[PDB]
DNA sequence: CGTAGCTGAGGACCACCAGAACTTTTTTGAAT
DNA sequence: GTTCTGGTGGTCCTCAGCTACGTT
């Protein structure tokens, strides 16, 4: 729950919160089960429909901590604090690195360098796990072509050289993506990608899945008091959260096509949920996207290690402490911002 | 006239005469009544406040409700609201009960104070009524307002007392001529609960001769 | 003047006379007015009907146990008034024939 | 100053007119089909076969609420009255005036004076509206027949010498009421007078707006104090309300036939509503029966200004404020009685 | 059930009645109880809470017959009358002679002999009736003087001579009276006439019979359109119904005062029910109260003969038919009032 | 505007879903004003308000088988209201110091 | 053109605000005290130890409802602040104005002009009403020299040179300050502004008073999307949380020293209202504190005229329209911000 | 904790049945 | 035909209570 990162993270539903002279207690329907230390937190995030005792709402306003509230999933509910610290500052820096373009081409770049390593080394688990009928030596060129690559995004300068070199890697990994599934792939195909009404039901899967990551990483940039709606790489526009986008491509990788190729292989969705309108378009059967829902909380129960700080934690988790570490490097403590990478 | 104990006037008519001098006419000769908000809050009050058939007492006073009084002198007839006897060797022995009590009339409203006598008047003669009867001499009035709740003396001189007669007098004669007669209207019949009757309107306007001749020449 | 006056009840039937008091309101209330809904009654009555009516019913009920509240509309209420439901009233200001 | 209280008119035959404390209530072989609260009424009338319970009448009589009964066509089958009440000055006065002829002609001077110059104005209003649809200058030539001739009434001693110039004014504008059928077929021609059997049209019109006028004058009459069968005018037979009868001398012209014309000219009924029986005279039909009450009970209810006492008073008050008018000049707040002049 | 000069009233309550054919018909809960025809009626007075039937009251009122109806008590409710209404030329003709000396003298002579009849055969009766308990001497001597008075009233013009002899007559009678009691004499004692506030027991329980007699008579006016309120001995002023005063002359003492002496000699009632006044006033009690109006409608129910048309009837219904024979001496072929004398 | 109108409702519980339906009617009229008696709401508006009440009610209840009534008074409520019993109501301009 | 909404004040201690569809629920225990519909409420305030349901604080930050929390004596604790919107213009738009002392000392010299104009016009006013109790002489002599600052004020371009002015309006109103009371002088402890944080008797009300302004300008100026009690004109030192009542400076003066001042002089808070703790701390008693809020209410319920359009305006919008103005001008409709001025 | 869905447990509210009766003086009563 | 007082049953109405869950 606490973090190496000054952050509190209840997550069991139907908690309770309570203070003991300077220390906070979770209370399991009404008996101690657990105890946690103040002297050094920084604030507070909590899930599900519970309470705080009001006493540590006292004890917590004064001492420059903030009480964030969501929901059990992790939408994003209100926050409580006094004379507001910690998001005048980071939100002004925000702004003021968003004004300029230097800054805003390195963490591009850094955030291209993260998804081009997750992706690359995605296709090496892949043909290491089946070498029994798949191109291997496609995916050795492909990996090698991925590498070449990285080293010139890491070596990049401008916008415009980092979104040519960006979008290059999007057909290649279609086709080899479309190769890549095992389980059932005469019966689901991926030869077009189409982002807006999709065709094809493994598309529409992906963008279903895309909106639940979307939900998730507003709601991991809000509870930490950056922006949404000003970005770094896509460019600033009203209504849409450019930093939430670019937070959506940098960990477009493991989180969303690996559920889908799970969700695909072991034969857990069949075709009777998928259906057609006159334009492609997949609607989702009722039945389909409640198994769709409980097999995303599943697999977000799923502990992990993070690649970084290296603390065992949930798939569910991995998002804010991600997202938690930009708000550390714009307040100076770090300097560069690497989700995925060596360095 | 059965013995002369039939032509009477009612103490009602001096308090109606005394203020819209048309009122008490329509009232007791016309014999027509007509009720408004006020009217029918006094009228709740007097009903309720009635309570014959007991009698209150504190050691030393006593108490009587709906009191039937008349006066010979006067002609006059109708009945005090409350009696208050009071314990003194100074007054006369009455019917019923031992000992010597003094007498005090008191009336019950609705509303504040009047700058007029109105009100007064009434009392003064039930006091001078109730002279004839306990054969005694009687000079204090109680008169208590429900409005505010509040209860005011009032004395008698002979003053009180000619207006009284003299008011009586004009009153009588006025019965005895069937006649209706016209007063200054003013903003005092807003509340008059026969506005819809006494209609103050045409009492200030024009000839009805001048309005046919108006209307006949164009 | 025939303002437009609403009238509502509620007594308590748990003590010794509610039944009692229950028929004699409801009966009392009636005579002026017409029954739109259980407990509520609508009328159209001057003043002086509105003072009588508020000192009988006054005068009937016993306090801290009943309830009873009265609205009125002024002169201006038939643009007042919206009715939705399958519980019709008949209005006194129309022809008025049966 | 009154309310103009409103009125039950009720058509279904075979109810049962019954009382329940302040309320009436219309039963038929014990179904309910309704109930009213009688403090919101003036009068109630019923047709054919409806019978009263004795409480109810009894109730109605002493708050000037009055009861009128009809069998098909506005008869005077029956009505309710109350007693007498103790208002002996006003009484005394009407009959003693009565016995007098000279104050009999002082008052019909000017009720036949109201009635000339109603039917006058009301004729120069429609001619002055009306274009090639009127013959014009008949009209106007009637107006100052009608203007010269008022003043020579305004002055008139005797009876018979009033009843004269009333029956002459009398036909001399019936000549010209038989002009008005202006956006209408032939079917509302006047075509004269026919007493019981109502055998045309039109008359099945006025018969009606008659009867439901002297039932409400009638009732103002009772109201205010007087006698209402005694009268200034007309010859003493007895047993009919003479009193309501001159009293309505004046509102006749502008206030019942007015509103026929009205209901004529805008084509408010059609002449397929009437039918006819073997002889059967003129019979109207329920449909038209509830559309002349619905207009006759909307037009009740215009505001206007009163002449004499210049007030802004509604219209179906008027039979009422002129009879109280009549009231206070018997006592003699006034010179002499101010007609209805509108 | 009884049809007495053209008129029918129906005493018996909860009893309705219809019409059949051409024919008026009595029920009692579907039971036919009486027929009769309506060829030569002049008016229907009822008595019960019967309703008529529409189709009665529709032939009546064509036929000009008015319908009155009273309650089982007298008090008078409603009249159904069409055009006619029936009393026009009788009040006006009551209204001419209100303002006359000589034929108001002539009415007033009718009822003071009957009056003073009534008086000097009551009188003369009890003296035969009881020996011993009596001053035979001063009775008889008063029985001589009211018949030589008796003589002279029927001889009388003038308003005020007429006025002093009744006064002659009720001293003569009041001086009589007290002996008349024949038991409780402890407290029941007549010694003067008060009206006004009355005094000292036995004066107000009079008073009381008087104004129920007075009401009742009043209803038996308006039964047949007599205006109650312009008298003819009694002079008119507003507010007293005079003619009921007037009528009421001749039944107050058979009527009246029998009746109490009869209470108070049979121990119908004791003294324990009058309670006190600091003046001398005297009241009733509601118990003694509810006895005396149970103790007179019982009363009204003793059956007796007319003593001027001989038909055997109720005593409730004296003061109607007389009352009825008054407006037929108004404009009938009656030659003179009848008064009702009564051995 | 902000002024005060008055909801009454009367839904029968003896048909097919007739609880369901008083209860959901219950809940949604209790969101937007204050329960003064058994039946009977009173609230503070604008009209945006309303329209919305009005558009949500409509269709929980069922015409044919329910009623129900809304009034509106003014802008100067303060002056057309009375209480008798003893079932006060809690004012909103009153400032309200719990 | 908005409206005003109430606020709820909490102070029974140990009590639960509960959600419930669209009301709020007070417990104890299950015990409801009440429920209070939350679509005509403007802020809530508590005090004591009061809890909140989640729920019921995700729903006020979403629909613009401000959460405070109090203790004793309004010590600020535990603001309840929601998210980020949009407008991110606007936003870009203060971020850049910031920074700049060009900017930032125009927007500084038109608030502390507000600031001196109605300092000084509120004196003189007071000095015109009663002159009879005070020395009108040196009344007037405060007033000319604050007039000539105005001179200086407008004649500003650099933020550090306004800050030595503040000391000069600091400590040329001081010394009038404590001849503003006129009665009740020697019981209430008045040595006029001297001041201490911790409470040293008739300072409770000036405190109570600044806080709930500081509450309310806070909450009116984030229903528009921006923050200001640290901002371009105020200093960056952390916990001098004035700027956001600096937008109120214009209103700090008036509205709270008005409101203490008022109560004072109409003699309608007594002196056992107050008492001290052991050590020196002063408390205000509970019935004193009820009595405080019912006023302000009452008082912020009272209906004026803005100088500016004059369309009929209220009290409680006072802050908010000051933030409204402010969004404006940074769209760069006007020139500069006009600050409220009476 | 909040949002729904099923129960039950009493009160409020009203419409039918059943029985036993059913009559009372004269004066007071507002007006910013 | 009303009017008042009991008795009966059947339907609106709100609260106390137990189960089963919270993403689009
Ligand atoms: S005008 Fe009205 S108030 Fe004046 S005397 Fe006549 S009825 Fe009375
Ligand atoms: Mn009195």
């Amino acid at each position: 729950m606490k973090k190496l990162l000054n952050t509190l993270y209840v997550t069991q539903p139907d908690t309770y919160l309570s203070l003991d002279g300077d220390n906070v207690v979770l209370l399991k329907e009404q008996e101690k089960l657990g105890r946690l230390p103040l002297h050094n937190l920084e604030a507070i995030v909590g899930f599900g429909y519970t309470g705080a005792s009001p006493a540590l709402m006292g004890y917590c306003a004064e001492r420059n901590i903030s009480i964030t509230f969501l929901t059990k999933n992790g939408r994003f509910l209100a926050r409580v604090v006094g004379e507001s610290r910690g998001n005048v500052v980071l939100r002004k820096t925000q702004y003021r690195i968003s004004e300029n373009d230097q800054e805003s081409t390195k963490i591009a770049r850094n955030f291209i360098t993260g998804k081009v390593y997750n992706s690359k080394w995605m296709l090496e688990r892949m043909t290491r796990e089946h070498p029994l009928r798949v191109n291997v030596e496609q995916f050795k060129a492909t990996s090698q072509l991925l590498s070449v690559m990285m080293q010139e995004i890491r070596n990049c300068d401008s916008l415009e050289s980092l979104r040519g070199w960006e979008g290059q890697a999007a057909i290649n990994y279609n086709k080899v993506f479309d190769q890549m599934i095992l389980q059932q792939k005469e019966e689901f195909a991926f030869h077009g990608r189409s982002r807006r009404p999709p065709k094809d039901n493994v598309n529409a899967m992906l963008s279903f899945a895309y909106t639940l990551l979307a939900n998730d990483v507003a709601a991991a940039l809000e509870t930490v008091g950056l922006d949404a709606y000003v970005g770094f790489m896509h460019q600033d526009r009203p209504g849409r959260a450019s930093l939430a986008l670019d937070l959506m491509e940098e960990l477009r990788g493991l989180y969303a096509d690996r559920f889908v190729l799970s969700l695909i292989n072991r034969k857990e969705m069949t075709a009777d949920g998928f259906y057609k309108k006159e334009n492609g378009a997949v609607l989702m059967t009722d039945e389909a996207r409640k198994t769709f829902l409980k097999a995303w909380q599943t697999k977000k129960q799923e502990k992990i290690t993070h690649p970084y700080l290296g603390e065992k934690m949930s798939w569910g988790l991995v998002p804010y402490v991600q997202a938690l570490l930009l708000a550390r490097f714009l307040r100076g403590d770090l300097d560069e911002y690497p989700p995925f990478l060596w360095k | 006239a059965s013995n002369e104990e039939d032509r009477y006037l009612m103490l009602s008519g001096l308090q109606h005469f005394q203020f819209c001098k048309r009122q008490w006419a329509l009232i007791h000769i016309e014999q027509q009544w007509e009720e408004n908000v006020r009217t029918i809050e006094g009228q709740h009050l007097h009903k309720k406040a009635d309570q014959p058939f007991m009698k209150e007492k504190r050691g030393s006073k006593l108490t009587v409700r709906a009191m039937p009084i008349q006066s010979k002198n006067l002609q006059i007839s109708g009945i005090c609201d409350v009696v208050e006897f009071v314990q003194d060797s100074e007054g006369i022995e009455l019917s019923g009960v031992s000992g010597s009590y003094k007498a005090f009339p008191v009336e019950y409203k609705r509303g504040k104070p009047k700058k007029g006598d109105e009100d007064i008047v009434q009392l003064v003669a039930q006091a001078m009524c109730l002279e004839e009867m306990l054969v005694c001499r009687i000079d204090k009035g109680y008169l208590f307002y429900n409005e505010i709740k509040h209860r005011v003396e009032v004395p008698i001189t002979d003053a009180l007392r000619d207006k009284v007669v003299q008011m009586a007098k004009e009153m009588h004669h006025y019965y005895e001529n069937r006649h209706t007669p016209k007063v200054k209207t003013g903003p005092f019949c807003n509340n008059c609960s026969l506005q819809s009757i006494c209609l103050p309107k045409l009492m200030n306007k024009r000839s009805v001769k001048r309005y046919i001749e108006g209307r006949l020449s164009e | 003047g025939s303002m437009l006056v609403l009238i509502t009840y509620d007594v308590q039937t748990s003590s010794m006379g509610g039944t009692k008091r229950l028929r004699k309101v409801a009966k009392a209330c009636q005579n002026y007015g017409q029954r739109v809904q259980n407990s509520v009654f609508e009328c159209i009555v001057d003043s002086t009907q509105l003072t009588s009516l508020k000192l009988e019913l006054t005068s009937l009920i016993d306090e801290e146990k009943d309830s009873l509240r009265i609205y009125r509309l002024g002169n201006n209420y038939k643009t007042k008034v919206e009715h939705i439901g399958a519980k019709p009233s008949i209005d006194l200001e129309d022809p008025l024939i049966f």
